[PDB]
């Protein structure tokens, strides 16, 4: 578990309906929201990639008990006790593979939301702090445009670190 | 001034299951687990034979209701449920290999054996027992050997089939066991019956076993089936005394096939590699809950109604 | 001023196996294979039947040994090491088939034959093999038929059982083989004996035949016992001239059972699903290591003494 | 594997009975320990999870198809022998895997619900604290033992001390 | 002034498979899947016997082809293509079971019977089919009863063989099965022909067979084999008026030793634990994909080529 | 998966040889680039756990190669044969597919640990880049930079003047 979806964050946003993470914004002009493309890829790729080896298919199998007539006793028993055996094996692993998939899809989706929130706090480098919940409070104004460049991975914060600084000190 | 990070959710999620948790959450999910199938045979692309009310045992010794299917090639051959292998009653000898072995193969051709009797055989008795279009018969590819001259001994006979071929063919006769000793008498004579065939590798006897008293008892007339492999170059004889149902011709079993039991109406639209008793399954899902007893390529069967695999995030909704 | 976390540990810890470490010590840990059994065949919530000495086949026939289990109904059979099936001294044919068809069953009951012999026929052969209460005596569900004036023929005789019930038949016989010449003509007279069976789904012809052998039970004759499934509404037909050890009673398997084969003691007061020779197996535990011979709901058997599960985090000692 | 528990962590509490995770102060007052109820509920309730899986077999009902008490015949006592010893390394294959992955598993998620708890205070604490190499937080400000707790208790108000935090962190 | 970190990366890395990607590069990987093998027995360290031309039956019967392995004692028993069983030609019901149960024992002791016949019995009847020293012979652990007096009556005919032994023993028998009555008569005389064979655990009996069939080593004639085990303290009577096979000695099989059934050549300096019908697999790979028979300890066999484990990170090189 | 391999970190060093993980520094003198023996045992050795299970039954034959086979037995050996050779396939497939997933997040963790590491090990002396480097706010010569490899390095003694210059 990383520490992100059902953890620091919140909740979910079922507002959001064009990616699987994204931004929210606060300045003076109000209000945005926006999907991040790379991000939701990375995990919609790699959920494919295991319904691929899903599947996956084969060996082919002749009758070896009779629909319409009777089998020899014990020859039948035989027959019996095994193909059970090998549905149980088949039963088990089928539970395994979804229980361990399941959990690895679960953490997977985490782990790019973190990755993400990563990115970003590099970036503002000096001038935000987090405020624990997600958001990256901003110490100077930010205006679309400064959003865009956030999202956009352009935000360069040497251009804004000077006022950040007496901001995040006065 | 704030920028914040978050993920998307939906009003209703789907429950799934991990290592830690039963009851998880999740903004999608797919089903592992094919529960649906083809109520028909699918049957497209496939060279097939529906034997209809015809028993494969009855292909290779020619019952009035497989007169259709006495040769063919196909690479499917489909068993239907009350199909019938004998018009004579009677049973085969080691009949489930023999099944199997025809519901391998990807066809039969008839060769014949070129067995012929002397004057004092009768080998054209019939019976009411098996009519074909409206008349006494009998199986196609055998024949019913008798004394021509009734209760006089049946003649020491010999009859030698040789396989000229590249290839393994597969023979049978059958054994009368008559209903009492008075009918024996007429058919074969007072002596002894003693019927043995004899190959580079099979050898056996047979003894018909003489019923008693009525004909509704459990010792009546029957007609009784053996059967066997002949190599190529090989000879097999026949030594018989009366008793014997010889084979006019002799089967060949041809190259593989897919052997499918079931009830269902061949579609000839659809296309498929997986049947049961019930029809086809097509998925490409790796498992099944549908039957544990499948022919072709299928998914494993297992004891599951549904397995969801997760094919999103955790759904946390506000 | 300072804040710190941490997490707790343990002074012994428990090692544990994982993809990357042999020998990884984590806080405590539980057992996922089972290596204890209870030491009882826990019969609770079952109708069971501990067949003492009594061997499945002698059940059908009818051995001293298994007085008390001629008729009944279970759930649970019971088989043990000291097992009896014969008194007279024989084989049976598929004893191992019909054995297990007894030892699925959930019961037998059983239907005379209606048999009667004429007065040529003394119906009553009786053995020191065989003992009953404190006399020479037979298996119940048998007779052994014999010339009633000592050393004539015995008759041409045939006798017929129709099943008029709507469920299939189980009916036994047997082949009596003389140690001498001498006791074949006292028996049977010197005439050639022949015994010929058959019903709609079975027929055979049995011989006897002479031959010395050593005493098993003080006899060097011998029994061989033969059976087939008659079905509803069929008959099934015995045509003899002696040797034949006829069925006054046959046979009605009933349902489903479990068999256990087992040595442990029964205890009628505790519960449980799984079963082997050593006992029973109450465990939730996934895999055992008791016995790769298990019946029941087991768990799987393993090829491993211990495989622990960590149920906690890695310890790091001060 | 998260940097945590056998890691940047030196090592292990014995001292802590109180739960799996937790907190361990030092203040004007004295030295106190506590442990977080929401971190070790957290793993704990996993690995119930992982065992109730472990033992939530329902099973199929096998009949017997070796005699303990008499011969089979040779031919499919051999069949019978090499298929039952088929299953066996197969479950015992998979018994292996099973503990061996399960367990890897269990181990890192322990590590990340402490890496989780310590991120949740590193955060909460804001500009007021620095980390040193081990689990430890400076906290630039005088801490009440009031404090303290409001540190645990997830209460902790961090513009209420910044000033005087920021000052002892520059000067 | 600053400090960076990095991992390594490779020229030319290798593919493999994950749970979410089918083409996944990483810096090292290695096999899983054994694919080569070995085209000989490695027998080092076993104690070993190449039956070459003797089948496992001819053993126990003594066909010619089979003197030099009538005893001996093996912890490995190998079987070749076309190994012979029979001589005088016929065959053994429940072959296969017998097969296994040889092939399968550590050794084999024989024990004579000590049978013996009275005066009206030529007991050393001999075959073309049989030959040793390019001359009529006949198996080697059994004796062919016939009239002395050709076309009189084989005399009814009692023999007893005792185990007084702490182990089973393995007995075989033959019935003879004529080509012609003639020759039956011959033989045997006119008389019913009956042979009968019982000890406390088994009992059956048999009727030589007169017909006609093809020549197989020039006869038309057949032995039918038969077999069972006498068990410690038991005796075994034959009792029989022609149409016997007699065996003149029992086996015994000793211990336990694994059998191969392969042509590949046997070859003394390596050692192995896992055989099939080309040679050998030597490996740690626990999977192999060399053929799905295989005896001994084997790797498991699986229906591909190659399963990459990949031994390093993702291999991400400089664009 | 953790962030840095095929992640923040844009590419491998392809000139490293002397381990998996390590250090390439700037400063007046001018340029080094040194393994760490450290991270690079933890994972090498754990790599070497998963080939020591790989690497650890007595079967006889059920099958003549030479003679016929009764063909009924025959065929439940080859539906027994195969169903265990579809097993032990799929066995093979998911083992490799599971393990190949977790060695390389493994990788990738070991790395973010050592980053991880000398991040607190800097403390307040310096600032991440996003690229994976610190950028250094005093002067660090040689041995200044082994201090922050041997983990030596002492904040308290630069932090002062490290201050002064992230704050003009
Ligand atoms: C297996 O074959 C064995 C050989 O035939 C059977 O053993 C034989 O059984 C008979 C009758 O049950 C015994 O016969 C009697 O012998 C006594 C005298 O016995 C003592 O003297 C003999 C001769 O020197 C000596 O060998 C014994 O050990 C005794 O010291 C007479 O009084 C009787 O009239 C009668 O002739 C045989 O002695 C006995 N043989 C052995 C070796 O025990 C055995 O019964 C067969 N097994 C089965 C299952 O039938
Ligand atoms: C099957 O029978 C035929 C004749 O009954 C045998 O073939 C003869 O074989 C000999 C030598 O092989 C040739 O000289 C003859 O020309 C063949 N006859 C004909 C007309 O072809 C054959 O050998 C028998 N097969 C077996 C296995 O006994
Ligand atoms: C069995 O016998 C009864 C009475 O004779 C008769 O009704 C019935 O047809 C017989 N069964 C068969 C199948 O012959
Ligand atoms: C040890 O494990 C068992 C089962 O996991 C559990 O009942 C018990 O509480 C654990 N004991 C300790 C020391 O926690
Ligand atoms: C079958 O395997 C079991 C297990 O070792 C052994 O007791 C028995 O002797 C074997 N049986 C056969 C058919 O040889
Ligand atoms: C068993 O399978 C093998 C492999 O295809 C084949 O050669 C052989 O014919 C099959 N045997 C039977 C009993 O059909």
């Amino acid at each position: 578990l990383f520490g992100a979806i059902a953890g620091f964050l919140e909740n979910g946003w079922e507002g959001m309906v064009d990616g699987w993470y994204g931004f929210r914004h606060q300045n003076a002009q109000g209000t945005g929201q926006a999907a991040d493309y790379k991000s939701t890829q990375a995990a919609i790729d790699q959920i494919t990639g295991k319904l691929n080896r899903l599947v996956e298919k084969n060996t082919e199998f002749e009758s070896i008990e009779s629909e319409f007539s009777e089998i020899e006793h014990q020859i039948g028993n035989v027959i019996n006790w095994t193909k059970d055996s090998i549905t149980d094996i088949w039963t088990y692993q089928a539970e395994l593979l979804v229980a361990m998939e399941n959990q690895h899809t679960i953490d997977m989706a985490d782990s790019e939301m973190l990755n993400l929130y990563e990115r970003v706090r590099k970036q503002l480098r000096q001038n935000a702090e987090e405020d624990g919940k997600g958001c990256f409070e901003i110490y100077h104004a930010c205006d679309d445009s400064c959003m865009e460049s956030i999202r956009n991975n352009t935000y360069d914060h040497s251009q804004y670190r000077e006022e950040a600084l007496l901001n995040r000190l006065n | 001034d704030k920028i914040c990070l978050g993920h998307h959710a939906v009003a209703n999620g789907t429950i799934v299951k991990t290592l830690t948790n039963e009851q998880e959450e999740v903004t999608n999910a797919t089903e592992t687990v094919e529960s649906t199938g083809i109520n028909r045979l699918c049957m497209k692309g496939r060279k097939h034979k529906d034997l209809g009310n015809c028993h494969p045992i009855g292909m290779l010794i020619g019952t009035p209701a497989c007169d259709l299917h006495l040769t063919g090639m196909w690479d499917t051959l489909i068993e239907r449920e009350n199909a019938i292998a004998y018009c004579y009653p009677g049973a085969t000898v080691n009949v489930e290999a023999l099944r199997q072995k025809i519901m391998e193969s990807g066809g039969i051709n008839k060769i014949s054996t070129g067995f012929t009797y002397g004057s004092s055989i009768n080998s054209a008795g019939t019976t009411r027992a098996c009519m074909r279009n409206g008349g006494n018969s009998f199986y196609a590819e055998l024949k019913w050997l008798v004394s021509k001259s009734a209760g006089q001994n049946f003649p020491q006979t010999t009859n030698t089939y040789r396989n000229t071929d590249t290839a393994e063919h597969l023979i049978m006769w059958g054994i009368h066991h008559p209903s009492s000793t008075q009918e024996k008498n007429d058919l074969y004579g007072t002596q002894s019956l003693s019927i043995s065939v004899g190959s580079s590798t099979y050898r056996n006897n047979f003894v018909p076993v003489v019923g008693a008293r009525p004909q509704v008892n459990g010792l009546s007339s029957r007609i009784d089936f053996h059967w066997t492999l002949v190599q190529p170059g090989d000879n097999i004889t026949f030594s018989h005394n009366g008793g014997l149902i010889a084979p006019s011709r002799v089967s060949k079993l041809i190259g593989r096939g897919l052997g499918i039991q079931s009830d269902a109406p061949i579609d000839n639209n659809c296309e498929s590699k997986c049947f049961w008793r019930g029809g086809s399954i097509n998925t490409r899902l790796p498992f099944q809950n549908l039957s544990p007893r499948t022919v072709g390529q299928c998914p494993k069967y297992v004891n599951r109604r549904s397995l969801m695999l997760a094919t999103g995030m955790r759904n946390v909704p506000e």
